[PDB]
């Protein structure tokens, strides 16, 4: 009964907060006694490159505390000497009535590297970072009252800090990144070198003008991922090119991890920003190459999805696809092109459906025109979560469903066409 | 925007204190503390923690950088062999909790290049200067505004600066 995680696979570093302290005092700095009237302090002074973190994993040979280490830098640039020259303090007065109790506890902040791959986790690994203490004050327990017998309570953690979860994408270290040196204007083919030789790998850009932009490979395939570099643009500038902060941290914007489904991005990039685009593993020596185009048609009410491509509907009766569900309010498209010969006048009735989540639906119309695309809506607010409604659809046309996920159920979403006549 | 009121050439900027960096919030730990304790956090600034950040530019190397701005400005490669320590103290109420955490802060500097009263051209140096800590009163298990742990993009806690002087050729 768990959550259901709709990350992108890759690997990420989560900040589960701070303030964490092992169970049955492991991490009791201790208690001082002040009396009436009195102060006290509990100061924890730090050495020069010490601080012994805590680490654990779940595969040392890959997430092992030097991999590990290098990701949270990746992340949000944590290294363990820093919190070397660190000190914490803290100080108590007591009042002139009763005597005060002060207790002490090293803390820990708690960060979690998962590599996340088609919903679950195949690799985990907990670091917990020094932080700066947690103290508790009480009054002064007047001996004896009682003693009451308690038992240990086992190996664990808590939290005496915040709640918090900051999840934080990373790019693969063991992943190529090819940089496009000159920003993007409206048009451009970049032809993917043979030096990576089929592995997957990055695509470092920036973009001229401010936009939306459909980002495809040859014959939409293999399909792609497209990331934000977090904070970028913010330092070293120059007009027209492309500047490398080294930023790994990323955000999943959008893409299909499924290599064979056939797809397009579009996107809308910002010309004070960096992205990544990550290309899978092609399983052959044929060429391809990455066609970046800047749209200004209808095809920006596409803005951010991928737009999957549908081959098999070809004959009437039940079709439904399995893709990546997006997260909660973020799109998914499809593209698909109703059996039968188009005259204008034969039409099928259709029935489109998702079976576990729940989201809203806008199709539209497509005509190629001699300008470009040209979207028509022809229906809105359309729940797709067993949806029993059905509308005729022109055979031979091409219809685009755009998705906004509004429940998640299921890690994946299943988008269902049932044709009849 | 990118426009700016100057001649054609390269300056030196100093952009002022205080400059905070993204995704580094919580680098260093934070304290928590609770009815009427006093929480005091310190940290040293030597060498290894006093690493200046460059983001050159293809006419701006590290070099150029480096002796522009220690000649006009504060010469930081000797200054950061000198330990600065700094200190901060909160008093959390009493019957509440209060988590702070501390952040590295730094002067920014700019090498910028004018070309008919526009920039076409910036490459930006961070040189460690003190720190900051950000405070929160919080009950267990209330949920946290994601602004008070992550930052986004690179901000000045204090007010932005322009000190700008032409470079000689």
């Amino acid at each position: 009964t768990q959550r259901v995680l709709p990350y992108s696979n890759g690997l990420y570093v989560i900040n589960k907060g701070d303030g964490y302290i092992r169970t049955n005092d492991k991490d009791l700095i201790g208690t001082l006694l002040i009396e009436a009237g009195s102060s006290g302090s509990i100061i924890q002074p730090r050495l020069r490159n010490t601080t012994r973190p805590l680490f654990t994993t779940s595969n040392d040979t890959k997430f092992s505390q030097q991999y590990t280490e290098e990701r949270l830098k990746d992340a949000f640039n944590v290294q363990l000497f820093n919190t070397s020259t660190s000190l914490f303090k803290f100080v108590e007065e007591a009042p002139s009535d009763k005597n005060i109790c002060i207790k002490a506890y090293n803390t820990y902040e708690k960060y979690e590297l998962i590599d996340y791959q088609n919903g679950s986790i195949v690799n985990k690994a907990e670091y917990y970072l020094p932080s700066l203490g947690y103290c508790e004050v009480t009054n002064a327990p007047s001996p004896e009252s009682e003693v009451v017998k308690m038992q240990v309570a086992e190996d664990g953690f808590i939290q005496n800090g915040p709640e918090e979860e900051i999840v934080v994408g990373v790019i693969d270290p063991s992943e190529n990144i090819q940089e496009i040196n000159t920003a993007i204007s409206d048009n451009y083919t970049y032809n993917i070198p043979g030096i990576v030789n089929n592995n997957p790998f990055y695509i470092l850009f920036t973009v001229n003008t401010t936009g939306i932009y459909k980002i495809n490979a040859q014959n939409n395939l293999p399909s792609l991922k497209i990331y934000e570099a977090i904070g970028s643009g913010n330092r070293n500038f120059q007009s027209g090119n492309l500047c490398d902060d080294d930023i790994k941290a990323i955000n999943y914007i959008t893409g299909f991890d499924s290599p064979n489904a056939k797809s397009y991005l579009v996107v809308l990039l910002n010309k004070d920003k960096n992205y990544y685009i990550r290309v899978p593993q092609t399983s052959s020596n044929i060429e391809n190459q990455i066609q970046f185009k800047r749209e200004e048609g209808d095809l920006r009410n596409l803005m951010n999805s991928s737009v999957n491509i549908i081959d098999n509907l070809n004959s009437t009766g039940a079709h439904y696809y399995t893709r990546q569900s997006p997260d909660v309010h973020d799109y998914i498209s499809y593209e698909f092109t109703i059996p039968g010969n188009f005259n204008n006048k034969d039409t099928s009735n259709i029935r489109l459906y998702t079976s576990y989540n729940q989201g809203i639906g806008t199709l539209f119309r497509v005509t190629e025109t001699i300008d470009g695309y040209n979207l028509i809506n022809i229906q809105q607010n359309l729940h797709l979560l067993n949806n029993t409604n059905s509308i005729r659809l022109l055979n031979g046309a091409i219809y685009i469903l755009k998705v906004e996920v509004t429940e998640l159920n299921n890690y994946n979403i299943r988008l269902h066409i049932d044709i009849t006549n | 925007s990118d426009t700016i009121d100057l001649a054609d050439g390269n300056y030196v900027v100093r952009r002022g204190d205080g400059w905070i960096l993204s995704r580094q919030n919580q680098i260093l730990g934070g304290s928590v503390i609770s009815n009427g304790s006093t929480g005091i956090v310190g940290d040293l600034r030597v060498n290894d923690n006093a690493i200046p950040y460059y983001y050159p530019t293809p006419s701006f190397n590290e070099e150029y950088i480096k002796n522009n701005i220690q000649t006009v400005f504060t010469n930081f490669t000797e200054a950061n062999q000198i330990p600065i320590g700094f200190e901060f103290s909160k008093t959390a109420p009493s019957n509440k909790n209060l988590y702070m955490y501390l952040q590295y802060t730094y002067i920014r500097y700019e090498i910028i290049k004018v070309l008919q009263h526009e920039i076409i051209e910036r490459a930006v140096l961070y040189v460690p200067s003190l720190g900051y800590v950000k405070s929160i009163e919080f009950n267990p298990g209330e949920k946290i505004n994601k602004d008070f742990y992550f930052l986004t993009n690179d901000k000045c806690i204090l007010n932005e600066q322009f000190l700008y002087k032409k470079i000689l050729e």
